């Protein structure tokens, strides 16, 4: 996260982190139940074989409230290409059930509807992550959060150098340098509806981070409902 | 207006049936006998922040 604000304690409990074989976070993840994880497909590009650590907020510290998870299914969305980054959305079955605990709980998945015109309809929703703090920089080892306002959709087709498909959204700034970055792709990006968080979004890509005049362009979660809801019946 | 009004006074999912409000919740939650509130069956109910 480029800007934003640290992650405090039990504020984004539904953040899973995808570790390599050096145990690095190279991507993220939400927690929809004990059994899965949603992420990005193009996140499974990113690594040989990984695994799923949660409660995690300070990479480098062993803060007790950590549980690695192996994948025991990946379910990659068939459509996902990186010539066009759409249907960037997977969904990940664990071997073993997470424990909910302080730090550690799923993210409401929202019905498709009522999601696009109550949630969508929002000023802002919340993306968070582990990912470069600083286009340039390094990954983060403290988990960020980023409260990004929801960008119309004509406004951001003519900002992208890249087609906006329908299976995507845009959210942002577009002078103020706080954006999503590298590593943080596959992560949350929930809407809260009356202290209650629904997931949204999937942290896709972006033409760099926080650049003047661009924004992030997120898998929009309403139109993989179903999808999501086959994927969890594994 | 009935879920344009406000969600309808629902707490979470809202729907108009019969040309009424009606309400509904994320799994795990349980609609409350006003029918309008979600009660949470859990220590650890979804979309909720962990604060012990
Ligand atoms: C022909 N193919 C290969 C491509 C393609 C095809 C079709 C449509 C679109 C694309 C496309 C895919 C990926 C990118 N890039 C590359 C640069 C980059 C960087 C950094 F740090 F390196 F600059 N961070 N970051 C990034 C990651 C996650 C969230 C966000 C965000 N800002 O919310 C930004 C990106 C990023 O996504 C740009 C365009």
């Amino acid at each position: 996260i480029v800007g934003g604000q640290e992650c405090k304690d039990g504020e984004c409990p539904w953040q899973a982190l995808l570790i390599n074989e050096e145990n690095e976070g190279f991507c993220g993840g939400t927690i929809l139940s004990e059994f899965y994880i949603l992420t990005a497909a193009h996140c499974l590009y990113q690594a040989k074989r990984f695994k799923v650590r949660v409660g995690d907020r300070n990479t480098e510290q062993e803060e007790g409230g950590e549980a690695v998870h192996e994948v025991e299914v990946v379910i990659k969305h068939n459509r996902f290409t990186k010539e066009t980054y759409d249907f960037d959305i997977a969904v990940l079955r664990l071997k073993t059930p997470i424990t909910f605990r302080m730090n550690v709980a799923p993210a409401c998945l929202p019905e498709r509807d009522w999601a696009e015109s109550t949630l969508m309809t929002q000023k802002t929703g919340i993306v968070s992550g582990f990912g470069r703090t600083h286009e340039k920089g390094r990954q983060s080892t403290r988990l960020k959060m980023l409260e990004v306002p929801y960008v119309d959709r004509n406004s951001c087709k003519l900002s992208s150098s890249f087609i906006i498909t329908q299976n995507m959204f845009c959210a942002g700034y577009d002078t103020k340098q706080e954006d999503a970055c590298q590593g943080d792709s596959g992560g949350p990006h929930v809407t809260r509806f009356k202290d209650t968080y629904f997931v949204t979004g999937i942290v896709s890509w972006g033409e760099g981070c926080a650049r003047k005049g661009k924004y992030g362009i997120y898998t929009k979660v309403t139109a993989f409902l179903k999808w999501i809801d086959r994927s969890m019946k594994t | 207006k009935l879920c344009s009004l406000d969600n309808g006074d629902c707490d979470q999912f809202c729907h108009e049936e019969q040309n009424s409000v009606v309400c509904s919740c994320a799994r795990g939650y349980t609609l409350a006998d006003n029918g309008k509130a979600c009660i949470p069956t859990g220590p650890y109910p979804c979309g909720k922040q962990t604060l012990e």
